[PDB]
């Protein structure tokens, strides 16, 4: 709380990153109370305070990595992946400690949410393409095995490489990868089969039992990732691929909400450009 | 694997030169339990044409299968040496005489002699050095077909294709007039057949079929590159696998000059006609029957499986094209396949996007689903907008961090 | 050439009769065409594969669904075209540097 009282009394604007944010995130992560730090993380941070030349990279790389830590514990994988990607692409002509862990958690989270490794943005320092990439081989092996959609060899691979994963203390984000195959194979089957018997799809996805197939389908329909129906009179899972017609006022409201964010972004860029076009350092370079 | 319908006598009679020896070696290597007659024919007839190394190879093969002929070996060796000496003295004399025509003829003769001996690279370099003494375009075309022959012996198909194209461009593009309403000495058909064969060897089926299709029967009686029967087989199978319905109607079944090639091999004609007229059971049955004899060819051996897979996939796609909801029991019965394997094939094909269909595996019905343009466009537009907003959010932060010049130390 | 004949006439009859309808029974076609249902299906599949009849064949209920559909949705495709450009456009804009 003390730190959350300091943030508002030094930063010029709420969207202004500072070194104290990293300390707040560190204390939040080590205190196992994630909720109080959410308001200071959801808002985007534009411009970073130089604070008399004391804001080095150790206070910027740490913040966007502890943000990934705090989001990956709340199952908000999109923003966690975004923070990890932002932490990866810092300009750095060396190898740091937290960079390796951020890369490992990025390679885990990308496999968690997507079905593939998201390509890093091109504006990345060449150090990651030569040093950090060959150092973390087990995670790349995990990605390569995951790309085959085979839920049997993955168990053996994760069992074999348990030592390094336990040493990195990221246990929990790799068993999620193991469970993600059973959640992705059903979605893949959605594109092909209109309806199925529990036995056939259970043999296809290999969960060893029709009974647990009903449990997985119920979990999927409860969490809303799929549009399926269970019909127990004949052992049926039916795939209703009619989610939305895109004609209700709710879609119009969503479009309006997206417009009011794009407009704010455009206004901010225009204001920044207008500010740039006034600097006395400029006007003389042209 | 046994097949008694194969006729080695027809194979020996149809082809000639080193090609028959190579085909006999291929059929011996790939067809067991039929080696005795093929190697007996090889021993009886290939005793000519200066068998030196392949003679020892076939002798070893016969020894493995199971008096020694050795004096004839050095007799032929010394005869070849004295013939080489005569050729060398003759070519020195002709070089001293400095006559372009005589030197060109001597170079061609020595290249042919070295080809008979088995010196492929030596013949190639001899023709390369003889290229410098070209006068007329017809001599260029003749040495071109010779070099194409030696190159397809050497298996360098890119050079074969470039050499065929340069040959096409040599005589001011088909003499600019068509050689007086097509040429009686139509080497154009032979070079087109060579180009099609090279394209087929290069895993380019569409171009190979297109090039080999333009062939004339009355100028295809020169069995030194291909025979009409295998030309028809290659063309029919490649066109069946590659071309769509429109080309399978305009090019293969309606071309008058190609019905003769079809009549040469009635089985290919039956296959094509039954595939065209929505008759798949008999077509697949006859193709499966043909596969055993087809696999014994020496050019098409490494391509049978992919060809058949493409044919089957095209057959499935064409069969489901005119249907909106099909009972897959009749689909399985017409394709000579059980329900489970047909289901596996359909679920493998659907994931690739070739067939826009879904399977209802309770009443066993293959339904056809049409995409709604509005929902797809709205969803993709929203997704693209979200991605663009995220990209802007990232890059403006990157602009700020570049402004403050932050780097690790 | 009587097998090539006796075939164009039936195809012309089918084309003339299929114009006003949008979904019919196969036996109804069989009655007027004076041929069995299997041959009716063969003629229909040949005509559809030859792009002469704009429709699809239903085999579980032996129906013939025409194509009295496809309103003026060209707009939508052109709209999609914007996406296929604009995405790439920002991909070039962000890739300048920062």
């Amino acid at each position: 709380g003390i730190l959350k009282q300091a943030i508002d009394k030094m930063q010029m604007n709420t969207n202004q990153l500072t070194s104290i944010h990293a300390d707040l995130c560190q204390l939040c992560l080590l205190a196992k109370c994630f909720k109080p730090a959410l308001p200071y993380l959801d808002v985007d941070m534009m411009d970073i305070c130089k604070e008399n030349g004391a804001y080095d990279a150790k206070h910027f790389l740490c913040y966007y990595y502890y943000g990934g830590m705090i989001y990956t514990g709340l199952k908000n994988f999109e923003r966690a992946l975004y923070f990890y990607e932002q932490a990866i692409t810092t300009p750095a002509m060396a190898v740091s400690h937290i960079m390796l862990e951020s890369y490992k958690k990025y390679i885990l989270v990308s496999l968690i949410l997507l079905g593939k490794v998201q390509q890093l943005p091109k504006y990345t320092s060449q150090i990651v393409g030569r040093f950090i990439k060959p150092l973390s081989n087990a995670y790349h092996e995990l990605a390569q095995v995951y790309s085959t959609n085979n839920p049997s060899e993955l168990r053996n691979l994760v069992n074999k490489h348990s030592e390094t994963f336990t040493r990195d203390n990221n246990m929990g984000l790799v068993k999620q990868c193991l469970s993600s195959l059973y959640k992705k194979n059903i979605q893949r089957l959605t594109k092909t089969f209109l309806t199925l018997s529990l036995q056939d799809m259970a043999s296809r996805v290999q969960l060893s039992g029709p009974q647990e197939a009903e449990k997985y389908v119920l979990h999927m329909i409860e969490d809303g990732e799929i549009f399926a129906s269970i019909n127990q009179k004949d052992g049926m899972v039916s795939f209703h691929d009619n989610p939305e017609k895109y004609n209700n006022p709710a879609m119009l409201h969503n479009i309006d909400q997206e417009m009011l964010k794009c407009i704010e972004l455009d206004e901010r860029l225009k204001a920044m450009d207008q500010e740039i076009t006034v600097n006395p350092q400029f006007v003389q370079k042209s | 694997v046994e097949n008694p319908s194969l006729d080695l006598e027809q194979y020996a009679a149809s082809y000639s030169g080193l090609m028959r020896i190579e085909r006999l070696q291929f059929i011996a290597d790939h067809c067991p339990t039929l080696r005795v007659e093929a190697l007996k024919m090889a021993l009886s007839f290939v005793q000519r044409t200066f068998n030196v190394d392949m003679y020892e190879e076939i002798h070893r093969k016969l020894s493995e299968a199971t008096a020694l002929d050795t004096a004839w070996v050095e007799a032929t060796r010394k005869k070849a040496l004295l013939k080489l000496e005569k050729l060398d003295t003759d070519l020195k004399n002709y070089k001293g005489n400095s006559i372009k025509e005589s030197i060109r003829r001597g170079h061609d003769d020595l290249g042919d002699h070295y080809l008979d001996c088995g010196d492929l690279s030596n013949a190639l370099k001899c023709y390369s050095r003889a290229r410098d003494y070209c006068t007329s375009a017809k001599h260029v075309i003749n040495m071109c077909l010779n070099v194409i022959k030696v190159s397809v012996y050497l298996q360098n198909w890119s050079h074969v294709l470039s050499y065929v194209s340069k040959a096409e461009s040599t005589p001011e593009i088909a003499e600019q007039r068509g050689e007086r309403d097509s040429q009686t000495q139509a080497i154009l058909t032979k070079l087109k057949c060579a180009a099609g064969l090279a394209e087929l060897a290069a895993r380019k089926y569409k171009q190979a079929a297109k090039c080999l299709l333009l062939a004339s029967f009355d100028h295809c009686d020169f069995p030194e590159l291909l025979s009409p029967s295998n030309v028809a087989i290659y063309g029919g199978l490649c066109a069946l696998a590659t071309f769509d319905r429109q080309e399978l109607q305009r090019n293969v079944i309606s071309s008058s000059s190609f019905k003769l090639f079809l009549e040469l091999e009635p089985q290919v004609r039956d296959i094509i006609f039954k595939f065209y007229e929505s008759k798949y059971a008999s077509c697949l049955k006859m193709l499966d029957e043909m596969k055993d004899n087809l696999l014994l060819d020496m050019y098409l051996a490494p391509h049978v499986r992919t060809l058949y897979t493409q044919i089957r996939n095209r057959a499935l796609i064409q069969y489901f094209s005119p249907y909106v909801s099909a009972d897959m029991h009749r689909m399985a019965a017409a394709f000579n396949t059980t329900v489970a394997a047909l289901e596996d094939e359909l679920t493998q094909l659907i994931l690739e996007g070739l067939i826009s269909a879904r399977v209802d595996s309770h009443s066993k019905i293959l339904y056809a689903r049409d995409v709604d343009q509005r929902s797809t466009t709205f969803e993709k537009s929203l997704l693209m907008g979200k991605e663009f907003q995220r990209r802007a959010k990232a890059m403006m932060l990157r602009a700020a961090v570049l402004r403050n010049q932050i780097h690790v130390k | 050439h009587i097998e090539e004949l006796l075939r164009n006439i039936r195809t012309q009859v089918l084309i003339k009769l299929i114009k006003p309808y949008t979904r019919i029974h196969i036996p109804f076609i069989s009655k007027e065409l004076n041929i069995d249902v299997a041959d009716v299906e063969s003629l229909l599949v040949q005509c559809i594969l030859d792009n002469t009849i704009h429709g699809r064949i239903d085999q579980v209920n032996q129906l013939l669904e025409l194509d009295h559909q496809k309103r003026g949705g060209a707009r939508y495709t052109a709209l999609d075209k914007w996406t296929n450009q604009l995405n790439s456009l920002n991909q070039a804009v962000v890739s300048k540097l920062a």
